């Protein structure tokens, strides 16, 4: 009925950039927390 | 594990043993007939897969042995005949043209009259 | 004080061998299991259950004697000496195969007692109980195979027998009927075992070949005080050597030993899962796509199809005598065979 | 500072966030149940409940729903075969929506109980540090468990206020949901007696109520308090893990061997029924009873129901599948359509021959025909050079009684050989092999996947007992 | 409500990253053939 | 105390062992020679594997009637 | 009250006897060599 | 291919009854056992220098 | 016998097949074949790989 | 007399000698 | 620490952290109960295993009702 | 078409090994 | 021939944990850089 490669295209193209953005945000927050001397470094 | 092979083995061995008693019971060998109590019990226990049939066989065997403990040559013969008719017991001898009773050892027909082997 | 305190003080003294509270479970069960195996491989036969001879009294040697599994007609009976199968009468109990159940049931509690003993001694000397997990590995292997495999099958008859050649029969049987070598869990078990052997050999050699010169004789064994503070060997030289030979090397001394502990236990635990899977006939036997292509194209051939044919041969030529209670009769014209031989 | 395998230990001494994380696991579980039910309902075919039951389409959570009373759907059909007019709220879809809404509400409650973490209830009055009096919390939650146990058995299973449970006959031909009366005698411990469920849950509930009342009002002994480290939270985890894997082993065993709580019409037949010959002997007994009554062979074999004969086919054996063959059982053979009848093989002299059946433990089996005593009379040779028992040489014929091929006979060798090949797998049926594009290899029923999963989980959780409990005992060294 | 005193930080050096990548890739390599069937 | 290196030298140990061990060794030899083991454990003798009537392997074929079956297979 | 029940209770009694014998040995030896 | 090699080799030469193969099996099993024992013994005897929140 | 991925094999079933039985123990370098196709038909790469690897 | 060591060593050395005598007797049985 | 209505309602149920009874006590009852539970488990296991046969109990698929 | 998947996985493993060997944390 | 769901299973189950581990390492490095005063915060 439909094209099979579309499953892979949609799922990979949704999952990869989302994780890239979450990575960027989390590393920013970790750097900010590390800069201020606190209980979590 | 109970299965059809167990019934086949028990039926073979104990039915042959019971059918061997035909000539003995024809005239009367009360001691020799009672000598196969273990065979009768084993056939009743491990060769019939049916509750009602097992109960009937136990009743018939009890009647046979009760007639045995009476010096009763007629009731014993009648009960033996009805047991044979009910349980379908007969002496069986095979040939080689349509044969192959056994192939290897461990079989209950290795050196019996049921055992025929065809070697190419 | 009370009786409990006196018994506790007596059990944890410093005598010939530690007893502890776990000794009550450990000693009788292990002693009985070992004695049962010794008395079964010497006097007891297997004529009435398997149709074999399995004792020194009959003529077997160390490589062929065994304690065989009970008869198939007794499916999963506990086979107690006082049970409804033997009803006392030690001789019938031996003849039907009660010694196998005796040995297995006592040996399981022996293993449990040994693990508890490890816990107790570790607590007494005040150290972490890392030996208990390492032993829990083999406990998993024993439990898994020797108990879970028969319980999912028809009867106890399909369990390994306590003998040298019986284990070989078990190996060949599982290869022939389950294609156990294709399972991705025996693969991880093999990897773990071989990696453990590799680690043992390499650590021994590396430590022995980086010793510091602390003596004057070529016999380097007698240059070690029973215990001192200084390290025996050089870690820097070992790191340099293995990083310039292999490309990567250890640098932390605790990670090395944790890795050594971790590898084989992981291998055993992974293989136990595959055995538990086989217990339910959930095999990894076939590759469906290759079977379909071979069915429709009579020129496709790989090593996988060759192994399949070998398995078929094993089954056909072994089943007749391997399961005597099924009365299998196979005429010569039906047995699969190749050309010539 | 924490390594990746210690991250979730930040709530060890925080009673407010432990509730939150446990609520999160609860919400995830409820959501999975609801979504799985919804997905299953969209691929289920309720047209034929005779030759296409639920256990042949790969349904996993539907049997558990229908075990306790759910039998109707909003689409107008019922699981037993019926046309319902007004199903009501508690149908196959209402349950899924309920578990879903519960998941959402638990999510919101978890968020709240996480944000507001500092509550006076979790603080010790005299020292001001967080604390939890576990020996009394155990009593409270145990009394709750006991009360719940008593009501399920006294009201839901017995009928006083509820529908009951699924009860079938000995051969799985007519099953339904009906209330069950408790049996208090020695036969209440019979696993296959459904009357033991009510008695067990009632008595266990009463004893749980009494045990809760006790463990509520009596403080622990000092020696036991010191020995079992009752002031530590991890000992509870170790004990709970032990109990959980014990329960998993018990449930796996009862599912594999069979009991009254795993009916045949819901999960499928067991392997031991194929081993012993349950349905075959029942069919033979029924046919003999019909014949003795004064009927012909054709009529006697035509009175056999198709559902009873379907259980006597090796494709329904749970011990016949594979680990990596995925999908429903319909993906292997196709969808069963009709029964073909019972074939009877006769040789040149009229005696009856029987094809030796394939054991569940093999994958390829030779074709052999034996007589009433076990002596071979014909077979299909592997080497056609000096064979003596070929079907062509012996001249075997086959007749069919009952089913679609009633009254027909065959005499040529090729058709006889084809039917002999078909007859070593049990009864013969007609399948639809194109709707799902079936491949041709057997698969496993829901009775096997459950066993595999929960048995492996129990084996893994034993190691959890060991590790977590050892960490409890050796706290001061760790 | 307020600042939680139980907050800590996670850590993963490069050696552990390499070990994890190798484990994931090897597991995929091993199980792909069986998943494809 | 008194580790093993002292026991392996004391003469009383030697005399008690020289009087005790051969009794056990001879007891084992007599246990085998007299044919008692075949009776205690049920191992068939080299001429009892097949009887005159039974020429096949005697496999037990029942669970709850094993006593009668074994009695019949043995001699009867 | 069949034979199975009688043998089951007898086995329970035998196990109790074995445990009692072991416990008696431990108590006697512990009290003797107090310290 | 290794599985094919092993199966044919066992069929033709009856390995598993050669004492040298038994020696090899004992070698690998004992190596794994000794590795596990050494790792456990050395790791258990570590001196306390970290407290809780550090590997 | 097929042994490469491109000819319908997976990782488990793929292999490099040994040389032909007709060759025996004879040395079979590339330059001793009439063409590269004949070299590949008779299992040429096996000898090259094993020899260079043992060295 | 009743020490743990004596009971051990003995309870694993008496059956060893008994069984060794048994095997030595077995070595001369003729078919 | 915030105080809520439910907190005040449930406060008494969590107020006795660490309270114990000095020296043994109800331990023999616990031991006796554990022994009885073991006997019960053995009985049901042996009934299910068919190693213990009692009258009017048949371990097989039941016709039920 | 699965040969692409197999090749990708193998080459990825080789890349991981290369990076582990040549871009490694200094032991000091 | 082969099952289509295996593509999705293999690719997703390989890609997601890899990105998870990379995120862990990168946030650790970012916190370390933040703690030590320098040009990159
Ligand atoms: C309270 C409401 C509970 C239902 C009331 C009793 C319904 C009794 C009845 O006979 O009920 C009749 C209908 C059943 O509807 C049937 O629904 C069927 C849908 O089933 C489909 O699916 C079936 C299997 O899935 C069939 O196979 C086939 O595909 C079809 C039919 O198609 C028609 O819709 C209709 O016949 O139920 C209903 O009354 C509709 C159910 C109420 C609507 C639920 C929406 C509520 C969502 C609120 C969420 C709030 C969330 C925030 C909080
Ligand atoms: C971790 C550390 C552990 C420490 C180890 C401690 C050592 C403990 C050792 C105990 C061994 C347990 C013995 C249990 C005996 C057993 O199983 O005995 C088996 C019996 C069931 O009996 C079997 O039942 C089968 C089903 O029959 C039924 O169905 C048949 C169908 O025709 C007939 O109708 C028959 O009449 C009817 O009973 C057949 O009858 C078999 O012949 C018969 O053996 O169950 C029973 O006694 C009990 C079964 C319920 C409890 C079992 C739970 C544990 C096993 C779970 C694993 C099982 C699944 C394996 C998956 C892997
Ligand atoms: C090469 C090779 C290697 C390295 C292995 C390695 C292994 N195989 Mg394997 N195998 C191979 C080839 C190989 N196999 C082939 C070609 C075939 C065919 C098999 C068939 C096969 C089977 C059928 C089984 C194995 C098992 C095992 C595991 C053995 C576990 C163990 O130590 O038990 C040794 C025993 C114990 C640890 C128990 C000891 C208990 C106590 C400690 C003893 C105390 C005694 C005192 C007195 C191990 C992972 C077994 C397995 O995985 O089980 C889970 C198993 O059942 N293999
Ligand atoms: C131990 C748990 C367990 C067990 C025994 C099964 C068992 C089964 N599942 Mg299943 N499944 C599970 C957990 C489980 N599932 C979970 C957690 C998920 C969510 C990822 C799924 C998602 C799932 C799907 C999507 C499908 C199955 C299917 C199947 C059947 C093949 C089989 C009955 C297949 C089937 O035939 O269903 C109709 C199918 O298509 N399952
Ligand atoms: C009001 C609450 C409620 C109700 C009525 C239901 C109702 C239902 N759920 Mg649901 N569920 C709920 C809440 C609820 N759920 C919540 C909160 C969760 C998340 C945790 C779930 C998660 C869930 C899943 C994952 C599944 C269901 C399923 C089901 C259905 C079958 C239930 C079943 O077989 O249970 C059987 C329950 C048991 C066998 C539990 C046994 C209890 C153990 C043995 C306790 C023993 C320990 C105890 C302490 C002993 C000591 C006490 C004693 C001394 C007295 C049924 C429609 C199933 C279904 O059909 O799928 C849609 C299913 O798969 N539910
Ligand atoms: C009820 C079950 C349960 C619970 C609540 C805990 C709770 C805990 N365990 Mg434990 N454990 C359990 C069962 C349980 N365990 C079992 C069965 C085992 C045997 C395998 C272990 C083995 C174990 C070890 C070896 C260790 C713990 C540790 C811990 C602590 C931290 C865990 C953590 O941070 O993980 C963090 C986990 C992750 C960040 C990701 C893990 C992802 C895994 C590999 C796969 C994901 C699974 C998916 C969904 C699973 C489905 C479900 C059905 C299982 C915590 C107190 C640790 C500890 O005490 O440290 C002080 C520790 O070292 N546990
Ligand atoms: C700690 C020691 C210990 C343990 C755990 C076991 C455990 C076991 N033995 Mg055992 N045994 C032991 C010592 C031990 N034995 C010793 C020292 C001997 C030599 C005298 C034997 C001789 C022996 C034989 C000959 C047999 C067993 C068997 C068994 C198994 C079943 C026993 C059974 O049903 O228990 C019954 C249950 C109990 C005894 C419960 C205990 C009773 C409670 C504590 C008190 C009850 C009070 C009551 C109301 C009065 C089981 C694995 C049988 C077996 O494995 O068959 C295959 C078997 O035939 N044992
Ligand atoms: C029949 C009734 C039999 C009940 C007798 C139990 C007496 C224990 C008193 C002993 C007592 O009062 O002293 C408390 C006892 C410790 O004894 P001590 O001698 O140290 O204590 C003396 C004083 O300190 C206090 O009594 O605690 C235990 O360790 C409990 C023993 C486990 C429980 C033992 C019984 C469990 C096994 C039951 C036997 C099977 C029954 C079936
Ligand atoms: C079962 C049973 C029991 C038990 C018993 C017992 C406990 C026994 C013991 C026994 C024993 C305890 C025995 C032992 C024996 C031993 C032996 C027999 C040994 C031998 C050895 C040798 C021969 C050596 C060899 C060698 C080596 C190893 C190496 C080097 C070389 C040489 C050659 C020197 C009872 C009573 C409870 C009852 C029930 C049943
Ligand atoms: C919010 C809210 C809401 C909503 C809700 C929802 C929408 C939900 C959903 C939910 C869901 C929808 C959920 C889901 C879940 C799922 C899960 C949780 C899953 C899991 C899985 C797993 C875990 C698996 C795993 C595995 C694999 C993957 C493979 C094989 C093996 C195993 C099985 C292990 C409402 C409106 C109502 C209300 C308001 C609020
Ligand atoms: C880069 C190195 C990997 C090579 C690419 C792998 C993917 C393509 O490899 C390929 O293998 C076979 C080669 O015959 C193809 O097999 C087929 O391919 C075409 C598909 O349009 C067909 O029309 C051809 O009859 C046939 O060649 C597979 O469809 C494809 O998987």
């Amino acid at each position: 009925e439909v094209q099979f490669g579309a499953y892979l295209a949609v799922l990979l193209g949704t999952f990869l950039p989302v994780l890239f953005l979450i990575n960027l945000y989390i590393q920013t927050e970790s750097r900010k927390a590390g800069r201020d001397g606190g209980i979590d470094s | 594990a109970k299965s059809a092979a167990t019934q086949s083995r028990a039926r073979g061995i104990y039915g042959q043993r019971i059918a061997a008693l035909e000539s003995a019971v024809n005239a009367g060998d009360f001691g020799a007939v009672a000598a196969e109590k273990n065979a009768f019990i084993l056939f009743n226990s491990g060769a019939i897969a049916d509750k009602s049939k097992k109960s009937e066989a136990v009743k018939q065997t009890n009647a046979i042995f009760a007639a045995i403990r009476a010096k009763d040559a007629g009731a014993l013969k009648s009960a033996y005949a009805t047991y044979k008719g009910a349980n379908d017991i007969k002496v069986i001898v095979a040939d080689k043209e349509s044969g192959q009773g056994y192939s290897n050892d461990y079989d209950f027909k290795a050196r019996t009259t049921l055992g025929t082997i065809y070697v190419r | 004080r009370g009786l409990f305190d006196l018994v506790d003080d007596w059990l944890k003294r410093d005598r010939f061998v530690f007893v502890g509270w776990s000794g009550i479970l450990l000693f009788p069960t292990a002693y009985l299991a070992a004695g049962g195996w010794f008395t079964g491989t010497t006097f007891v036969t297997s004529w009435y259950t398997h149709g074999l001879a399995s004792s020194y009294l009959e003529g077997c040697n160390f490589l062929t004697a065994a304690v065989s599994t009970p008869a198939n007609s007794m499916g999963h009976s506990l086979l107690l000496l006082w049970g409804p199968e033997a009803q006392g009468d030690f001789t019938r109990w031996c003849q039907i195969g009660g010694l196998w159940a005796f040995i297995a049931l006592h040996g399981a509690f022996g293993l449990i007692g040994f693990c508890l003993r490890q816990f107790e001694i570790a607590r007494l000397v005040g150290i972490r109980p890392y030996n208990a997990i390492a032993f829990s590995g083999p406990i998993a292997v024993f439990v898994s195979v020797f108990l879970l495999y028969p319980l999912g099958q028809a009867s106890w008859f399909f369990a390994p027998s306590f003998g040298v050649a019986a284990i070989f029969r078990f190996l060949l049987f599982l290869q022939g009927f389950h294609n156990w070598t294709l399972n991705p869990f025996h693969m991880m078990g093999v990897a773990g075992i071989l990696g453990g052997a590799l680690l043992c050999a390499i650590h021994g050699a590396t430590v022995e070949n980086t010793l510091f010169e602390d003596g004057d004789a070529a016999n380097t064994f007698r240059a070690f005080t029973p215990t001192q503070s200084e390290e025996t060997y050089s870690m820097v030289t070992a790191n340099r050597f293995w990083s310039q030979i292999f490309g990567v090397a250890f640098s932390n001394k605790r990670w090395l030993h944790f890795f050594m502990l971790f590898v084989p236990v992981a291998g055993l635990w992974t293989s136990s899962i595959g055995i538990v899977g086989l217990a339910l006939n959930l095999r990894a036997y076939d590759f469906v796509s290759q079977e379909l292509r071979a069915a429709e194209d009579p020129e496709f051939e790989t090593f996988y199809t060759k192994n399949i044919l070998l398995n078929e041969g094993i089954r056909s030529w072994m089943a007749a005598q391997d399961q005597p209670h099924e009365n299998f009769v196979f005429p010569e014209e039906v047995l699969p065979r190749g050309n010539a031989l | 500072a924490l390594p990746w395998y210690r991250v979730h230990t930040v709530v060890l001494n925080d009673p407010g966030r432990l509730i939150s994380v446990h609520l999160m696991h609860t919400a995830l579980v409820a959501g999975w149940a609801g979504s799985m039910a919804l997905y299953e309902l969209a691929v289920f075919d309720p047209s034929d409940p005779v030759l296409n039951p639920m256990w042949r389409q790969g349904m996993f959570v539907m049997p558990f729903m229908t075990r306790l009373g759910i039998t109707d759907s909003w689409g107008g059909w019922s699981i037993t075969g019926e046309s319902v007019s007004n199903p009501g709220l508690w149908s196959f879809e209402g349950v899924a929506l309920s578990h879903i809404v519960l998941s959402g509400m638990c999510f919101l409650a978890a968020i709240w109980h996480w944000v507001y973490w500092d509550l006076e209830l979790f603080r010790d009055p005299r020292t001001g540090e967080p604390a939890l009096d576990l020996p009394k919390i155990f009593g409270i939650h145990l009394l709750l468990s006991g009360l719940l146990c008593f009501g399920f058995g006294a009201f839901h299973v017995t009928g006083l206020f509820g529908p009951g449970i699924w009860v079938s006959d000995a051969y799985g031909i007519t099953g339904k949901v009906q209330p069950v009366a408790p049996s208090w005698g020695a036969d209440g411990f019979n696993p296959f007696n459904p009357g033991g469920i009510a008695a067990h849950h009632i008595a266990a509930g009463i004893f749980g109520i009494f045990a809760g009342i006790f463990h509520l009002t009596v403080r622990p002994p000092q020696r036991l308090y010191r020995a079992l480290r009752m002031g530590n939270i991890e000992t509870v985890l170790s004990s709970s893990i032990s109990a959980v894997f014990w329960a998993a082993f018990v449930t796996s065993g009862t599912m594999w061997y069979g009991a009254a709580a795993t009916p045949i019409e819901l999960f499928g037949p067991t392997r031991y029924q194929w081993d012993s010959g349950y349905f075959q002997q029942e069919i033979e007994r029924q046919v003999e009873s019909s014949v003795t009554e004064g009927l012909s062979e054709s009529q006697a074999w035509s009175r056999i129901p198709d559902k009873l004969a379907f259980y006597d086919y090796i494709g329904n054996n749970p011990a016949k599948g594979g680990l990596f063959r995925s999908g429903p059982m319909d993906k292997g053979d196709g969808i069963a359509e009709a029964w073909l009848g019972h074939p009877i093989f006769r040789d040149k002299d009229g005696r009856e021959l029987t094809v030796r059946r394939m054991p569940a433990f093999f994958e390829t089996f030779p074709v052999i025909l034996v007589d009433k005593d076990g002596i071979i009379r014909a077979d299909i040779p592997f080497r056609r050079a000096e064979s003596k028992y070929s079907i062509e040489q012996v001249g075997v014929t086959v007749d069919f009684y009952g089913g679609k091929l009633n009254g027909q006979t065959f005499k040529d060798a090729p058709t006889v050989k084809k039917f002999a090949r078909k007859a070593q797998l049990g009864e013969v049926f007609e399948f639809d092999r194109t709707s799902l594009e079936s491949d041709g290899v057997f698969r496993s029923s829901p009775r096997g996947w459950y066993t595999f999963g929960h048995a492996n989980f129990a084996l893994l959780f034993f190691l959890g007992h060991l590790w977590h409990g050892g960490r409890t005992i050796f706290r001061d060294v760790f | 409500t307020g600042p939680n005193p139980n907050k800590q930080a996670v850590e993963l050096n490069r050696t552990s990253l390499y070990w994890g990548l190798l484990l994931i890739f090897v597991l995929a390599v091993l199980f792909s053939s069986y998943f494809f069937n | 105390e008194r580790p093993f290196s002292d026991i392996i030298t004391s003469v009383r140990y030697w005399i008690i062992h020289t009087i005790t061990i051969p009794s056990l060794f001879v007891s084992g030899w007599l246990f085998i020679s007299t044919g008692l083991a075949y009776d205690v454990f049920g191992t068939p003798r080299p001429n009892e594997y097949f009887t005159q009537d039974r020429q096949q392997v005697p496999l037990v074929n029942d669970r709850f009637s094993a006593k009668q079956e074994l009695e019949d297979l043995t001699k009867g | 009250m069949t034979t199975s029940l009688a043998n089951f209770i007898a086995s329970l009694t035998a196990g109790a006897l074995v445990l009692s014998a072991i416990g008696i040995a431990l108590i006697i030896i512990s009290k003797n060599d107090r310290v | 291919g290794t599985f094919n090699f092993m199966l044919v080799f066992q069929a033709e030469h009856n390995i598993l009854m050669h004492p040298f193969h038994m020696a090899g099996v004992a070698g690998v099993f004992g190596g794994s056992l000794f590795s596990a024992m050494h790792g456990s013994l050395v790791t258990s005897s570590l001196i306390r220098e970290t407290t809780e929140n550090e590997s | 016998v097929a042994g490469s991925l491109l000819y319908g094999n997976n990782i488990i079933s793929g292999a490099v097949i040994p040389s032909s039985n007709a060759i025996g123990m004879h040395f079979y370098p590339i330059w001793e074949a009439a063409s590269v196709d004949e070299w590949l038909y008779n299992g040429g790469p096996y000898q090259l790989i094993v020899l260079h690897f043992l060295l | 007399i009743f020490t743990f060591r004596w009971l051990a060593v003995h309870g694993l050395a008496i059956p060893t000698v008994f069984f060794l005598g048994g095997i030595t007797a077995m070595q001369f049985i003729q078919r | 620490a915030l105080r809520t209505r439910l907190g005040e309602i449930l406060r008494p149920l969590n107020a006795e952290y660490g309270k114990v009874v000095p020296g043994w006590g109800t331990t023999p009852i616990m031991g006796l109960t554990m022994v009885l539970f073991l006997v019960f488990l053995l009985i049901i296991l042996q009934i299910y295993n068919s190693s213990l046969i009692i009258e009017n109990v048949d371990v097989d698929w039941a016709n039920a009702i | 078409m699965e040969a692409l998947v197999y090749t990708f996985l193998l080459i990825g493993t080789l890349m991981v090994i290369f990076f582990a060997v040549f871009f490694r944390d200094t032991p000091r």
